[PDB]
């Protein structure tokens, strides 16, 4: 049988700080660069995309984890780091650790996160050898996306200064978060910001007569349960629309054209490759799942 | 003879027997333990007899193939073994109909230009018609490429593995789900055959650190534009072991150029099948550290690649 | 038998707690005035 | 006070032990033979399933 | 019971009534050391320390 | 390293009209939501989550295949079923009944539906355990992702004739919506003359998914401003409306704003994905008047 297999050796010996930083740790997921069995320290973590003194954008080094292939850690020995890959279809067993405690369930849809909350929660020193070992962070839909939508709000809103409660804590259910925003690449970020007007300027012109006009009897005396964040008032442009008699094969030959870009949003709003969970408990955190790329 | 010599090949040939160990009556709980190390002790030397018997380890090697029928026309008369094949679907002639399209044949669907393919302009021109080749079973070719439905229709499904030309209909054995076998060479695998017009690699710059890996993947896209006021396509490919998200925003940063001269066109007239723009195919990884052989045949440089698994996703919308 | 019910008033033909109880949370008063359920067990 | 009475259900969850017997010779047991199956074997572990 | 004097029975019935076996799975794990695994079957076998 | 042959177990037997009802069909794509084999019948299918008693909900069915191992079936037997576990890069084989018939043209992209349909011809009733069988709909993609195309524009104007009897048409709404048109063959739905009501979840979300698209790409263009800045947003000005650059942002103050914006920031990826994960299969080996072809499968 095949035997998928990665062992860091080392050239100078772990130290006690990085030692229960990474005994505590024993399974994970961080990158590679290059698929064998030995592996020089200078390219594990995150810490290639991102350092110190080079200012971090929070897309491209995200961006950039869909070109690697992703492991999975076995054994933290004083001398090598152990590890094994993800296979395109085997089953493994991972447990996280990770100090923002999150629930996970059994049949579950999980990705990789940078990390967003903490940077120096993550970023552990490495005295011996220099080179960071920054740990990606693994994460199911509902927080990889909320990020996500986290990210995309901020950045827009970091020109609208020119605060902290309505644009950074992640809106979970049941907790807040902050994230770790001062001094960022956000150029990455600008472009998927104008890769929205891409979009959202241009599925504007093409949206129809025909279901603009429930907005106008919606808000009036119809109110429905989450509709209420318009807040019983209008958008200005809603009378300014609905002035056509609604002909119908117009707006049936427009929702054609607009329901081809809604798959192009896939391409857009990205995650890293997916975990499929379908054994697990809780008490333990282990799970079992199989690798799909994407 | 049949008994004697033929049984030689099926009593070495099966897969190796999973090693049954008896639990209770430990006197042979120790006679079956001891003859596992004793059988694990071969695979781990590097000597002679050794090695050959973690060889019948075997994992599933069975891609299923496409029985095809094709109007003998519409085939070029050759094909370097290796090339994309699409599948056009409108409406069924007869009960077991099928048409197949080439890499070197979409050149020759829209009559486009010389400017975009001025490498196998010459080439595909003797192997078909005038564009009208193709016109004379379709009479959809505008009406695809007007309402924006052209990209639906072509089904990818993968590379040759032989095809047999006959007088009317040329049957073609294609390939899909992974390792196309060849025939008439055995031991070697269906190279597949992609020119150097089309392919447009993605990794060239300055020497400025990317990873490497087993993955490098190929792109099956699709580009419209209006030549004359008429409409007309643009196949175009690529090759990338760059993840999904990038290459989107990469195919962007390449057709620049006619985005910018779309809507110099379309701001002052709007047709709502003129807004969608076009749609990407994955068609599987080569092995990514591999070499694309540069290899010259009918002039037609094309790119030649060996262990080619293969797959096909949806046709993704893009800007 | 000498009273035929307690009341009608949860036992109408189109009773109370089918009023209430025939349609994600956790449902205690399910167990009696759901029809279906009768038919479960 | 209104003119009306009112019934309450409430539901209680109670971790109880329990007792369970059984008789004999109810169940025919049998034995398999077997089988042994190496997975991901590096030079460093040699793991099996049984 | 034997026939007669006062008592009817329902007399002797057969049932014949096919059942089924029921599956079960059990799954468990060995690891070995690889080294040792080696010395315990050498190509030369001079004895061992 | 394989076993996919899974017997799940009823308590009791089936009925006696619903012996030639499930010979009808002898292969179909179950759902198995169990990894265990040992398994009651309460949880294999639809009926953990979709039943007479829910909500009418359609996200979270659309969530539930992909995260659900589906099963091919092989005999009908009066103690139990045959399920045979779906892999990655699985054989399998379809015999079908589907109400109305969908044809089955080999080497397109083949997805998993969920059903719309009248649920006479679409599940069958078992009170043996309390459990309507649901199958789930078998429609090819270009059909299937596309089948709430026609369906979409003709639920949204029975809302607003809900409110204002003196808006749409009926029998001109209903011509380019009842038939939907590929292959050249066409095909009519299932019309609901009861009084749909499913796609509550994406009709009404449509609509407040309608209202802010025109109004968030106002302050979008002039933000970030760097002549760095992406070129073809100068030549994206010839799309956008006319009225759309005649908004005043008096109305709507920064602060509050955030309620507001990241709602229209939620259902632009949400969206996005109940589209492209529809799981499906393609044919490699069809047969016509058989009906029993070969063809293989991967979930996503």
């Amino acid at each position: 049988a095949l035997d998928k297999s990665i062992v860091v050796n080392l050239t100078s010996r772990l130290f006690a700080d990085e030692l229960a930083a990474l005994q505590s740790k024993i399974g994970s997921v961080l990158p590679l660069g290059d698929c064998h069995r030995l592996q020089n320290i200078q390219a594990l973590g995150l810490g290639c995309v991102c350092s110190r003194e080079t200012s971090p954008d929070y897309i491209q080094i995200m961006q950039y984890l869909s070109k690697c292939t992703l492991a999975v850690l076995e054994e933290v020995r004083p001398d090598s780091l152990r590890l094994t890959r993800m296979d395109p279809s085997d089953n493994l067993q991972i447990k996280n650790v990770y100090a923002p405690f999150f629930q996970w369930d059994s049949n579950t849809q999980l990705a990789v996160l940078p990390p967003l909350f903490s940077r120096k929660d993550s970023t552990i020193v490495l005295e011996s050898n220099g080179f960071d070992i920054v740990f990606p962070m693994v994460v199911p839909q509902q927080l990889g996306h909320a990020i996500l939508q986290q990210l995309l709000v901020y950045h827009i809103y970091s020109k609208i200064s020119a605060l902290d409660l309505y644009t950074t804590n992640v809106s979970f259910m049941g907790r807040t978060y902050r994230l770790d925003v001062d001094n960022t690449d956000p150029r990455t970020a600008l472009r998927v910001l104008d890769d929205l007007s891409m979009y959202l300027c241009i599925l504007s012109a093409l949206v129809p007569r025909g279901c603009l006009r429930l907005l106008t009897a919606l808000v009036r005396h119809d109110r429905h349960p989450l509709t209420e964040v318009f807040e019983g008032v209008v958008p200005d442009e809603v009378t300014r629309i609905d002035l056509d008699q609604l002909s119908v094969p117009d707006d049936i030959t427009r929702m054609r054209v607009m329901f081809s870009y809604l798959q192009s949003l896939s391409s857009i709003f990205n995650l890293g490759p997916r975990l499929h969970v379908y054994a697990y408990s809780a008490e333990t955190l282990a799970a079992s799942c199989w690798y799909s790329p994407r | 003879e049949n008994a004697a010599r033929l049984g030689r090949q099926v009593l070495g040939l099966l897969p190796p027997p999973t090693h049954r160990v008896s639990l209770t009556r430990g006197p042979e709980f120790a006679r079956g333990v001891r003859d596992l190390l004793s059988k694990y002790a071969a695979s781990t030397r590097p000597t002679v007899g050794s090695l050959h018997e973690a060889l019948r380890q075997a994992p599933f090697r069975q891609p299923t193939y496409g029985d095809f029928l094709v109007y003998s026309q519409t085939f070029s008369p050759q094909e370097p073994l290796g090339t994309f094949l699409f599948s056009f679907k409108q409406e069924d002639n007869g009960s077991s109909m099928d048409m197949l399209l080439t890499p070197t044949s979409l050149f020759m669907l829209s009559g486009m230009e010389a400017a975009k393919a001025p490498q196998t302009h010459k080439v595909a021109g003797v192997w078909y018609g005038s564009g009208s080749g193709l016109a004379d079973f379709i009479p959809n070719l505008s009406e695809l490429m007007d309402t924006g439905e052209f990209h639906t229709l072509l089904t990818p499904v993968g590379p040759m593995v032989q095809s047999v030309h006959s007088t009317f209909v040329t049957k073609v054995t294609s390939a899909m789900k992974g390792v196309g076998l060849a025939r008439d060479e055995p031991r070697a695998h269906v190279g597949l055959t992609l020119p150097c017009d089309m392919l447009v690699d993605l990794d060239e710059s300055c020497p400025m650190r990317e990873p490497a890996g087993l993955n490098v993947t190929i792109y099956a896209s699709l580009v419209y534009l209006r030549v004359n006021q008429r409409p007309s396509m643009a196949l175009t490919f690529f090759q990338s072991g760059k993840g999904f998200a990038e290459v989107v925003a990469m195919i962007k940063d390449h057709f620049t150029d006619v985005i910018r001269t779309k809507y110099i066109q379309l701001r002052h007239e709007l047709y709502i099948n003129r807004l969608v723009f076009g749609a990407v195919c994955t068609l599987g990884t080569v092995p990514f550290d591999s070499h694309p052989v540069h290899q010259s045949l009918n002039s037609l440089p094309v790119l030649v690649f060996a262990n080619f698994e293969a797959a096909c996703g949806p046709w993704t919308v893009f800007l | 038998e000498c009273r035929s019910t307690n009341n009608p008033w949860a036992s109408q033909r189109g009773s109370l707690g089918d009023v209430l109880y025939n349609i994600g949370m956790y449902s205690p008063c399910r167990q009696f005035f759901h029809k279906e359920d009768i038919m479960r067990y | 006070h209104p003119g009306f009475a009112m019934t309450v259900v409430r539901t209680d969850e109670v971790l109880a032990e329990h007792i369970l017997y059984c008789s004999r010779a109810s169940t025919s047991m049998f034995v398999g033979l077997p089988s042994v199956v190496r997975r991901e074997v590096r030079s460093d572990a040699v793991t099996f399933e049984i | 019971i034997a026939h007669g004097d006062g008592r009817r029975p329902n007399k002797q019935r057969q049932y014949i009534v096919m059942k089924a076996c029921n599956k079960h799975h059990i799954g468990a794990e060995i690891e070995l050391a690889a080294a040792d695994i080696e010395l315990l079957f050498a190509e030369k076998e001079t004895p061992l320390d």
